[PDB]
């Protein structure tokens, strides 16, 4: 809703909540000079 | 979206479709930020040069979709609006500066595996992710070519571009409330938003806490996927105080 | 091109 995020915002039911990844998110994380 | 691919089911659960009642047609894209508020671009509602000025009663919001033309029974939700709020200083006379609007739904929507809100960035998230070279994602049911419509939601990932390069690609005066994204002619990768994608979200995934944040709103471009040209987006973090204000002034 | 939506949403 507002200020810095909210409750359970941004965590998708079919992906993050089940620890599953979509086919191109790796491309994004790899551009933030790599993530993990 | 030009040169993008079909989305996966539940990939962008915050994607919203602004649909006109008569004639029944796709107007723009929008995003769900809570159970009662939707965020979009003001030019999707008000644009006097073309006699465009929509009202509450002329639109419907469709949430939880995948297919572009079918009524997805038992999956999507259709809501009516209670109020539309356009930014007080939206500049439609010169360069679409502050192209943002908030819409309040008549009743709260219930979340599901296909309907979930995206997060709005905080100063620190904005600072670390809006950097030249970092990629974001845009989604929408807009055209596939400049001059060709998809059956399903499309997706494309694009890099943010350095401000000088954005300013030297056009004659329009760019402001601090806009950023541009896209590939350079020299990068052999294409992609862009096109007619029908305005109002939709430009999102990034945080490597610190794994959440998806909405950093921009599709605002304007010159043609679709032209070489030497880029797409321009509204800078959500720079307009956040306006956002907070109407929400805790008119609801939650 | 769009499919009809149920009447209680108009
Ligand atoms: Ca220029
Ligand atoms: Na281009």
């Amino acid at each position: 809703t507002f200020g810095s995020g909210e409750a359970d915002c941004g965590l998708r039911p079919l992906f993050e909540k089940k620890s599953l990844e979509d086919k191109t998110e790796r491309e994004l994380l790899e551009s933030y000079i790599d993530g993990r | 979206i030009v040169e993008g691919s079909d989305a996966e089911i539940g990939m962008s659960p915050w994607q919203v479709m602004l649909f006109r009642k008569s004639p029944q047609e796709l107007l723009c894209g929008a995003s769900l930020i809570s159970d009662r508020w939707v965020l979009t671009a003001a030019h999707c509602l008000l644009y006097p040069p073309w006699d465009k000025n929509f009202t509450e009663n002329d639109l419907l919001v469709r949430i939880g979709k995948h297919s572009r033309t079918r009524y997805e029974r038992n999956i999507e939700k259709i809501s009516m609006l209670e109020k539309i709020y356009i930014h007080p200083r939206y500049n439609w006379r010169e360069n679409l500066d502050r192209d943002i609007a908030l819409m309040k739904l008549k009743k709260p929507v219930a979340f599901s595996d296909y309907i979930h809100p995206v997060c709005l960035p905080d100063r620190e998230t904005a600072a670390s992710l809006l950097q030249a070279g970092y990629k974001g994602r845009v989604t929408g049911w807009g055209n596939l070519k400049e001059t060709g419509q998809p059956s399903v939601l499309q997706v494309v990932n694009l890099p943010i571009v350095e401000r000088p390069v954005c300013k030297d690609s056009t004659r329009i005066r760019i402001t601090d409330n806009m950023f541009c994204a896209g590939y350079k002619p020299d990068e052999g990768k294409r992609g862009d938003a096109c007619e029908g994608d305005s109002g939709g979200p430009f999102v990034m995934k945080s490597p610190f806490n794994n959440r998806w944040y909405q950093m921009g709103i599709v605002s304007w471009g010159e043609g679709c996927d032209r070489d030497g040209k880029y797409g321009f987006y509204t800078h959500v973090f720079r307009l956040k105080k306006w956002i907070q204000k109407v929400i805790d002034q008119f609801g939650e | 091109d769009f499919e009809e939506i149920p009447e209680e949403y108009l």
